[PDB]
């Protein structure tokens, strides 16, 4: 049911429900992308994938992994059109923290700053909701690794392990019993949890090429994407 | 009619105003936060429950004190809370350094809620469904105030919104009368707070803020459960 | 469906004011106030919307706002929309006292905010002010002046006022009790007690749920008297003593 | 038909009719056929007036020395761009001290009409301008449309009953690149007179003719100036 | 088909909200008036005052200068703006061009401002009108009117409100040179034409006579009764 | 029910049909494809002809934005020249401030924000025209990036735009790009472009060709027909 | 200079339970007298004053802008203003003009609104508050200014001794100069009552 | 309509049968047609072509001269009472019909029989003057100050 | 249906522009004539009530010393553009030292004819008739709110312009002098008017290079009456 302009605007329904925002919740679901964010003891591993319909697809540009800072990366979901616009913004707001405040941002406030203007995108319907979804990571002093996620409803969010998106609902359900455990996680254990959670969602387990797996650990604090050489090495390690 | 259009606010044929009235219906569907004005201090007990066990409450904080002597809690929806937080963080600190002194919280509720009035009352495109429970300590006598999206500031010794707003307000209307003992007022305020609350109560299921006359102190789930349930 | 469209800018269609008819409906919603003629002073009354005793009552004067040392006002309407008008006229009265170093005459004062409220009811599609606030004070020319603000821009200022729509029962009482030259401000105060105990829906004149604010002319202090509930309680027993005296006749 | 209101909102089929609605205003104007040879160019238009005593309003006018133009449709946007054409022609004539070729000049006109056809609250502009000019490589004839698409042509025609002009143009426009001015002008009116109904004039004051060349400055030919062009004419058959 | 009216004209060539606005002048406060070679008079009444309320607050007709006075009708909300808006311009015509305010200048300002007042979507139109009352320099009379479309027109006498043409028919006999030869008969003729307008009870009746360039004074219930006595005596001796 | 009118506002299904209207408006345009070889990037445009309709060789969809960059565009010609000037002004900012060759990856991101911002505001409209971005440099190399009206930034070895983008990209997978010279890559497009898009629908037409690469020393200029023996390479195998 | 143009000297010396502030009555252009009734110290609220020395315009303009923002705060909350609040109000108002600041010598002397505790402070024309507990020193001749006030001003002063202390202080420093003179007014306020006196000085 | 029927659409088409019935085919003579109803716009312009194009009149609010005249003729044939004056009846009312001035004197005679008086008695004169002081004869919005 | 005003029609064309032509019908009827010796024009005042002053509203105004004018349709919108061009003719007499030509007066108003801006929110439906004597002698110009400019030897506007233009072109004389234009003006006048002719019913406007200005003078209207 709808009355007035509430179809085209974000005002709340007589039941206290938003319209243009509730349609953007599944706008990420139409993107067809599953990014699960899980954090171990000293490390956090992000697992993603991509589709290659045509043989002309370039791995470089179509790669969904985006690195905001040397020590802070991210990943997106849903429509990739709006996601790139938020990527360069996170680079700009992190640089303001570098310029003004002089040091690296904890990224906990970066989620707040991005979601604050993401709330402005949710404020006026003339500037479009910008239905791109953002998932963040980073390193804070004596906090170990961190994991953060922001959808385009405009709040800052992060926890131990949090995943939301198209198929991420089936991933978090299996990981509740899987992640606990809840003890010190080796690098091979975190990668094993990336395929096993994907095996419950998908169970295709195709070539490690198409899937993109990042990691954030404290040895060198800089964020690094896993090389295709080591991904196939850990893939044959968990499956004997 | 209609007839009032917008800017700053919408229209009603009979009373109040339609449109944002529907956002007011979402205010009752927000997170319930109890509050207590007891003796020389103000106590604020909120309710926070995560969707799944994969979440840790140590990250997201529902209590974000603007000043050392003034805390706050929110009754309502999401980041529109955090929007007025940074606002009041800018708003209250400007007036703090204008005269260089905090000045009693009565003028703080005057100025800080003045722009919050305009911000909530004036057209924001989409409405704002976040209300607040205002607290502080002024000249030895603290204050507990309750704002709303409509911009009507109240004064309560014990108040509740969100859930129990129908039950808890009538509860505190009967059992609580005038001013009573400090910790004894917290007792009956939590008894009605657990009325509609879930049967499972843990350190992470709620949070209790307290405004001392010596300045605000934000508690943690550790000391929240170690106090009492039943905190008194 | 010519008048069913949301406009708020241009007028209606037979010459009647479009929104002003609906603006007076909001004035008659939960409004309370009264006024009467008094020599060497003036008196006003207020009513607390919430009778719940758990309130702190730390707002002190709430339905009565003091915009000047020699002048005050009584808000009837939405409190959120009126708080913008409070500081507005207060700053306009302050910038006038700043400019001429002389107290702002209430002639142009009231008409200033009435034209300020008129601009919001004229153009820009802006929401009209649904709050009607009174005016009281003293000037060097006409002395005691009483005014009432209206949304349309034409003030309802008179020597008497009706707030709200429920006060229409007191209007026939004020016209029948209309008198000139006798004060004794308590003669009208005891009459205002009869207004609340009879014409108003709430009987017995609950003290904590009402307020009485009076202004007595004093040179040059012009003391504004916030009572508030102190001797109103004995005025309750005073009006009931009149009711106990009236039943002795029959 | 509600999807044709807003120019910003795309239709269900993607075709915005606000341009096609202005195409009607371009096609509701007078019949004008422009053409060019290698040596010189000859552009022709038509005049119509309210009454008999009212002088027929002229269309072809002069802007740049080497740029002649015609016009059809709304005169409001015509003289707005005409004065805008003056400012654009005097840009390089002042700073660069040289005239602007039609090639790069109309690229600014096409961008000037892009904003009113894009943003909300704006309307397209019906324009019947037929632009001519001579750069180092010879003459160029463009076209003006609300779609803001200009095409370099030897001959093109817009306005009313101009579909019959293109048919007479196709075989003639290839053969008109050779002959000189005089016989080309009377062959130009031999086109429009077949488009227009054959039972009426076609007087001296109801027709517009102009000629521009590399070494010949553009001169407006109207009224008595048309008389040398209308003498020695072959009457239309029956 | 029919979009009613916002700004752009209706298919018939006219407007609606304008025509709709003139009916407010019909339901507004009625007014009358006359002019003469030297002295001029006017009237409004339609006060609906019960005397139990402040009489100075309901006062409407004012004067920019002693030479030119303002007489309006309808609601006083927008008219209070017409007062202040004309007071600033008449003070500018005071300031610039120090000569006494000419009626052509001041009326065009209000008219040019009353046209942009009805223009934007934007500034709200006027639903009321007004009629300028005063005298030209050297004792010559001047009276004009205003229109919601921002135009001005001059009349021989002021007749508006209910029965504009009916009073104008009575103003045909007012065209005689006898009115106004003496200010005693003119005021008696004002109460005559006003007797057919509304109640004409004598209470709310308010008339101010301006003789030559001297500022007008509202007639108190003293001379008004004497001018009503000679009007009743002229009616009794007419048989 | 009126949900597809506003481009800025979403629809109950989670997307906007105005983007589908702009995407299918590109489908109505004539076939223009592109492919990148080892040392260069090949561009092409098929220009339709009805009657004449005008002087041959003008108002072509081939545009030159930058020294090392080129344009193959389709759709409405005014918005094609508009998007050409938007990129021309963008290439003018990078050349003004810096003065060296703008990388094609970051150039596509700058144009991405432009086209994306046009889809955000309901005041302006999403452009229903598409273009082909490609470039070559000695340090950079040959890249070909495809941009869509929705604002998605990405690139493939080859792309297809026109009435049918399926049958046009069908033979590109069997076409040998690297090993065969760029001059042979031009004829590989010219042969099938005559094969497909049959002359029954459009009687007369003309095929525009443009190439930039090492043989041109990084400069972009339209290559004529008879040059580089392309006229004979066009009709050789295209008669089948 | 702008200061010495209109002249004037403000000296606020605090007693034991009371606070006194005084300023000369002389108002004139340079060496020429105009009128002695021009008011310098103006009342602010109740039981609190402020001194001003400098251009009469900057004396009236600031006092008008100060009373402006003061009544704005006092009408929102009926309670009075604290000396620390007024000290920050004048310092912020004078700092709003960076390169254009008004030339004056504001001296705030008044009781606390809550209790009888007196407090005084002095502010620079650029908005710099100068914190002094009780006594301030000014004048013309150097030996009388700092030499006498040490043995004159007591740690605890009564209104009697405090009035005679600033008396000879304004007699020796002012009347020594030829153009200085024309009387001095003294304002001594306490919680019980407000006392206002004037100093006897020659008219030459 | 009462209540839900055949129906919200077709009932307009069987009312359209009335619309064509009055068009009409073929209207010639009379059978006079005099219509009384709120709005005339229900008839289509095609109906006006056969008729009836003569004129339509509106009944204005009767003024004090009409109130007294209507009340006089009704009391002309049937004799009235002398103690009841017609001046205070027409003066105390503004814009009222001739029927409304009638029964305000009936509501006085209404309560009069409760006192058991068939005769004309001065006890009702005050109770009728009380109905003049009772006012309430007219009301209509307004409410505004113009 | 669903007329989009300045936004075009589904057919299509402008609509309110045509409705602005209807706004000429409601105005007073003015019939202009251009002759070799001068330009004569007449329009009915159409006095509604005897309270109306005859010279209060006039349809003939003077733009420049040598330029006459005749307004149409609305008044306030006319006098707006009237006084406007009067300032435009003043600035043209400064920089160029010469009075503004009647020609350039058209295109000056024609640029602002339809702005679709704050003026021209709603456009003005005022037609303008431009008379005067330029360097080419007496001329008479006609324009409409849409900005059309066509030089007419004799032009009529207002209500009766339909029936006025009928008998106009028939009895019009291009090569004759003002002597016949005198009686030729009252012909169409007495036709369209249904009431007796007096100085207050209509007004005459005659501008000549040698005799001017003139404009017109008092009590020359009743002279034409008795000359019948």
């Amino acid at each position: 049911s709808s009355a007035g302009f509430d179809r085209h605007i974000t005002i709340f329904s007589p039941e206290g429900r938003l319209y243009q925002v509730e349609y953007a919740f599944k706008a990420i679901n139409q993107g067809g992308l599953t990014s699960v964010a899980v954090r171990g003891k000293d490390c956090a591993v992000i697992v993603t994938q991509k589709k290659v319909p045509d043989k002309l697809l370039d791995s470089s540009t179509v790669t969904h992994l985006f690195k905001i800072t040397e020590n802070i990366g991210c990943v997106m979901t849903g429509m990739t059109a709006d996601s790139r616009s938020q990527v360069q913004r996170a680079r700009y707001e992190a640089a303001n923290w570098k310029y003004k405040y002089g040091y690296e941002i904890p990224v906990d406030m970066l989620c707040k700053r991005i979601a604050d203007i993401s709330q402005v995108y949710t404020q006026n319907a003339e500037m479009r909701p910008l239905g791109c979804c953002m998932i963040l990571i980073g390193i804070d002093e004596e906090q170990g690794p961190q994991v953060y996620k922001c959808d385009p409803a405009g709040y800052y969010c992060g926890f131990k392990a949090t995943a939301a998106g198209v198929k991420q609902t089936e991933s978090t359900s299996f990981l509740e019993k899987k992640v606990k455990k809840k003890f010190d996680w080796t690098f091979e254990q975190t990668v094993e949890t990336a395929i096993t959670c994907l095996s419950t969602v998908l169970s295709i387990d195709f070539k490690p090429s198409e899937i993109e797996v990042g990691v954030v650990t404290v040895e060198n604090p800089k964020f690094r994407i896993l090389t295709e050489a080591e991904i196939d090495a850990h893939l044959v390690a968990l499956a004997e | 009619e209609r007839g009032y259009s917008f800017s700053l606010t919408t229209f009603s044929p009979s009373g109040k105003l339609v449109q944002i009235e529907y956002a007011l219906a979402a205010v009752a569907g927000g997170a319930p936060s109890v509050g207590i004005k007891a003796a020389n201090g103000v106590v604020l007990a909120t309710e926070k429950k995560q969707k799944s066990i994969l979440y840790d409450e140590r990250s997201v904080h529902k209590v974000e004190p603007i000043t050392k002597h003034i805390g706050l809690v929110y009754s309502g929806m999401g980041p529109d809370y955090r929007v007025l937080v940074h606002r009041a963080r800018k708003l209250a600190q400007q007036y703090y350094l204008v005269y260089q002194e905090p000045i009693p919280t009565a003028q703080l509720v005057q100025r800080v809620a003045s722009v919050m009035q305009e911000y909530t009352q004036s057209g924001g495109v989409r409405p704002f469904g976040v209300s607040l429970l205002i607290c502080g300590w002024n000249e030895g006598r603290p204050y507990l105030f309750q704002s709303d999206p409509s911009g009507a500031y109240f004064a309560w010794k014990a108040t509740a919104m969100g859930k129990n707003y129908v039950n808890g307000k009538t509860f505190l209307e009967k059992r609580y009368n005038e001013d009573l003992e400090l910790e004894d007022a917290i007792h009956t305020a939590i008894l009605t707070l657990k009325e509609s609350f879930e049967g499972q109560m843990t350190e992470d299921n709620i949070e209790v803020g307290i405004c001392n006359e010596a300045g605000f102190r934000r508690l943690t789930p550790t000391e929240v459960k170690d106090y009492l349930a039943a905190i008194a | 469906s010519r008048r069913y469209d949301s406009r708020t800018t241009i007028f209606s269609p037979e010459g009647r004011l479009y929104q002003v008819e609906y603006a007076m409906e909001a004035i008659g919603h939960a409004g309370t106030c009264l006024g009467i003629l008094a020599n060497d002073g003036v008196l006003l009354a207020a009513e607390r919307r919430n009778i719940h005793k758990l309130l702190d009552e730390v707002f002190f004067s709430e339905k009565i706002y003091k915009l000047n040392e020699d002048m005050a006002c009584s808000v009837a309407g939405i409190t959120s929309d009126a708080n913008v008008l409070t500081n507005e006229l207060r700053l306009i009265a302050q910038r006038y006292l700043l400019q001429y170093q002389e107290p702002i005459p209430c002639e142009q004062l009231v008409t200033a905010l009435c034209d300020i409220k008129q601009a919001y009811t004229q153009f820009g599609g802006k929401r009209p002010f649904g709050v009607s606030l009174l005016y009281i004070g003293w000037d060097k020319h006409y002395g005691f002046q009483l005014y009432q603000s209206d949304p349309s821009g034409n003030y309802g200022g008179w020597k008497a006022t009706c707030i709200g729509n429920n006060s229409a029962a007191a209007v026939s009482m004020l016209k029948q009790d209309y008198k000139e030259g006798e004060m004794t401000l308590k003669s009208a105060l005891a009459l205002a007690i009869k207004v609340l105990n009879k014409t108003m829906d709430v009987s017995k004149l609950s003290a904590e749920k009402v307020e009485i604010a009076t202004l007595t002319r004093e040179n040059g202090k012009t003391v504004i008297r916030v009572l508030k509930q102190k001797e109103v309680e004995q005025l309750i027993k005073k009006h009931e003593e009149e009711e106990a005296k009236a039943e002795r006749e029959k | 038909n509600q999807y044709d209101n807003d120019v910003t909102v795309w239709s269900p089929q993607g075709r915005i009719h606000q341009i096609e609605y202005a195409m009607e205003a371009v096609k509701q104007g007078s019949a004008t056929v422009g053409l060019k040879s290698k040596t010189h160019a000859v552009l022709v238009a038509l005049k119509r007036a309210q009454s008999e005593l009212a002088a027929h309003q002229k269309k072809i006018l002069h802007v740049d020395n080497h740029i002649g133009i015609s016009i059809a449709g709304l005169t409001a946007d015509a003289r707005l761009l005409c004065n805008f054409m003056r400012q654009e022609c005097l840009d390089s004539r002042f700073v660069f001290d040289r005239p602007l070729p039609v090639s790069r000049l109309v690229s600014l006109i096409g961008s000037k009409t892009q904003i009113p056809t894009q943003r909300y609250g704006r309307r397209p502009y019906g324009v019947g301008l037929l632009i001519a000019g001579y750069d180092d490589m010879g003459p160029h004839i463009f076209q003006t449309c609300p779609s803001a698409n200009y095409f370099d042509c030897r001959a093109m025609s817009i306005g009313a009953r101009s579909q019959s002009a293109r048919t007479y143009l196709e075989r003639h426009m290839s053969e008109f690149m050779e002959c000189n001015l005089n016989e080309l002008v009377k062959h130009g009116l031999r086109a429009l007179r077949e488009t227009l109904p054959a039972e009426q004039d076609l007087t001296t004051k109801n027709v517009s003719i102009g000629i521009v060349g590399k070494d010949l400055e553009f001169t407006i030919y109207d009224d008595d100036d048309v008389s040398p062009f209308l003498e020695g004419l072959e009457e239309r058959p029956q | 088909s029919y979009d009613r009216a916002i700004t752009v004209f209706s298919p018939d060539g006219h407007l609606f909200q304008v025509e709709y606005a003139q009916e407010a002048v019909k339901k507004g406060s009625t007014a009358v008036g006359v002019r003469g070679r030297d002295i001029v008079v006017l009237g409004v009444e339609k006060k609906s005052v019960a005397k139990l309320q402040d009489e100075r607050t309901v006062r409407k007709i004012c004067a920019l200068d002693d030479n030119v006075c303002m007489a309006f009708a309808g609601l006083t909300a927008d008219a209070r703006i017409v007062i202040n808006r004309a007071r600033v311009e008449c003070q500018s015509h005071r300031l610039t061009v120090e000569d006494p305010v000419t009626v052509e200048y001041i009326t065009r300002y209000i008219a040019s401002l009353k046209q942009r007042y009805t223009q934007s979507n934007g500034r709200r139109p006027f639903g009321i009108s007004a009629l300028i009352v005063g005298f030209d320099f050297d004792g010559t009379p001047r009276l004009y009117q205003t229109d919601p479309s921002g135009t001005y027109h001059a009349w021989k006498a002021n007749a508006i409100g209910r029965g504009a043409k009916s009073v104008r028919e009575f103003l045909e006999k007012n065209y005689t040179d006898e009115a106004i030869e003496t200010d005693d008969l003119t005021i008696k003729l004002v109460i005559k034409a006003l007797l057919e307008v509304v109640q004409s009870g004598g209470k709310n009746i308010e008339l101010a006579v301006m003789r030559r360039d001297q500022s007008l004074k509202i007639l108190n219930p003293e001379e008004i009764e004497k001018y009503v006595a000679e009007i009743e005596k002229e009616k009794e001796e007419n048989e | 029910t009126g949900y597809d009118l506003s481009a800025s506002t979403f629809s109950p299904d989670g997307r906007v049909f105005q983007v589908e209207y702009a995407m299918k408006a590109v489908e109505n345009s004539s076939t223009a494809i592109g492919i990148r070889c080892k040392d260069g990037v090949v561009f092409g445009v098929e220009k339709l002809v009805l009657s004449k309709l005008y002087e041959e060789g003008s108002n072509k969809r081939l545009f030159n934005v930058d020294r090392h960059v080129g344009m193959a565009v389709a759709g409405l010609l005014a918005d094609a020249r508009s998007l050409a000037d938007i990129a021309r002004e963008e290439a003018s900012n990078f050349r003004s401030n810096f003065g060296y060759n703008i990388p094609l990856k970051h150039l596509a991101d700058r144009v991405a924000m432009y086209v994306h911002a046009y889809t955000l505001y309901s005041a302006v409209r999403p452009f229903g025209c598409s273009f082909m971005l490609g470039s070559y440099s000695v340090n950079d190399g040959a890249q070909l990036y495809m941009i869509d009206p929705s604002g998605v930034s990405y690139g493939y070895w080859g792309c297809a735009i026109g009435k049918a983008r399926q049958a046009a990209k069908t033979e590109i997978e069997k076409l040998q790009m690297k090993e065969m010279t760029c001059r042979d890559i031009v004829k590989e497009v010219a042969k099938i472009i005559y094969i497909v898009h049959d002359e029954v629908k459009d009687k007369a037409f003309e095929l525009e060709l443009s190439w930039v690469g090492e043989l041109t020393n990084g400069r972009h200029e339209i290559v004529p027909k008879d040059i580089r023996e392309e006229a004979e390479k066009y009709a050789k195998e295209s008669l089948k | 200079s702008i200061m010495s143009y209109n002249g004037g000297a403000v000296m606020a010396m605090k007693g034991k339970n009371c606070v006194a502030i005084a300023a000369d009555r002389r108002f004139g252009i340079q060496a020429q007298m105009v009128t002695t009734d021009f008011q310098k110290i103006f009342p602010m609220g109740d039981r609190l004053y402020i001194g001003l020395a400098g251009l009469a315009t900057d004396v009236q303009t600031v006092a008008q802008r100060l009373k402006f923002r003061l009544n704005l705060y006092e009408l929102k909350e009926g309670r009075q203003i604290k000396p620390y609040t007024l000290m920050s109000m004048v310092a912020n108002l004078l700092y709003e003009k960076r390169f254009g600041p008004y030339y004056t010598e504001p001296v705030i002397a008044g009781l606390d609104p809550k209790t009888f505790k007196p407090f005084i402070c002095s502010l620079d024309l650029i908005g710099c508050p100068m914190v002094t507990d009780d006594f301030v020193v000014s004048g013309t001749c150097a030996e009388q200014m700092y030499g006498m006030c040490e043995s004159l001003w007591e740690p605890n002063m009564d209104p009697d001794h405090l009035f005679e202390t600033i008396s000879q202080a304004m007699l020796n420093a002012v009347d020594r100069d030829a153009v200085s003179g024309m009387g001095v007014i003294v304002h001594i306020i306490e919680k019980d009552k407000i006392t206002t006196r004037t100093l006897k000085a020659r008219m030459d | 309509y009462d209540s839900n029927s055949g129906g919200e659409r077709e009932i307009q088409r069987t009312m359209l049968e009335l619309l064509n019935q009055l068009d009409g085919f073929d209207s010639r003579g009379d059978v006079k047609v005099i219509m009384a109803t709120n709005r005339i716009e229900t008839l289509d312009p095609a109906l006006i072509r056969p008729g009836r194009i003569d004129r339509k009149i509106e009944f204005p609010l009767p003024d004090e001269k009409t109130k007294k005249r209507i009340f006089q003729i009704h009391t002309s044939r049937m004799t009235l009472a002398d103690d009841v004056t017609l001046d205070d009846l027409i003066m105390a009312k503004d814009d009222l019909s001739g029927a409304d001035i009638k029964a305000i004197c009936t509501e006085a005679g209404l309560m009069a029989l409760r006192e058991r008086r068939m005769k004309v008695t001065n006890e009702d004169f005050k109770k009728s003057k009380e109905n003049v002081l009772y006012k309430k004869q007219e009301g209509t919005p307004e409410g505004l100050y113009l | 249906y669903d007329r989009g005003v300045n936004t075009f029609s589904p057919e299509g064309r402008l609509f309110q522009v045509e409705y602005a032509i209807e706004a000429i019908k409601l105005g007073s009827t003015a019939i202009g004539i251009q002759t070799s010796e001068g330009v004569c024009l007449a329009v009915e005042k159409r006095i509604t009530s005897p309270l109306m002053e005859p010279s209060s509203i006039e349809k003939i105004v003077e733009i420049d010393a040598h330029i006459g004018c005749a307004m149409s349709g609305l008044i306030a919108d006319a006098k707006t553009l009237i006084d406007k061009a009067r300032v435009e003719t003043q600035n043209h007499w400064f920089t160029y030292n010469e009075t503004m030509t009647v020609e350039s007066v058209t295109q000056a108003v024609s640029n602002l004819a339809l702005q679709f801006g704050e003026e021209d929110s709603r456009p003005f439906g005022v037609a303008l008739l431009f008379g005067g004597v330029d360097e080419k002698g007496p001329q008479l110009f006609h324009m409409d709110p849409s900005g059309t400019f066509v030089q007419c030897d004799a032009r009529a506007i207002g209500s009766a312009s339909e029936g006025a233009q009928s008998s106009l072109q028939e009895v019009y004389h291009k090569s004759m002098t003002l002597k016949e234009a005198i009686k030729s003006s009252l012909i169409i006048l007495k036709q369209v008017m249904e009431e007796k002719l007096n100085a207050t019913n209509i007004e005459l406007a005659t501008v000549q290079p040698g005799q001017n200005f003139h404009m017109f003078t008092k009590e020359e209207l009743e002279e034409v009456i008795k000359d019948i």
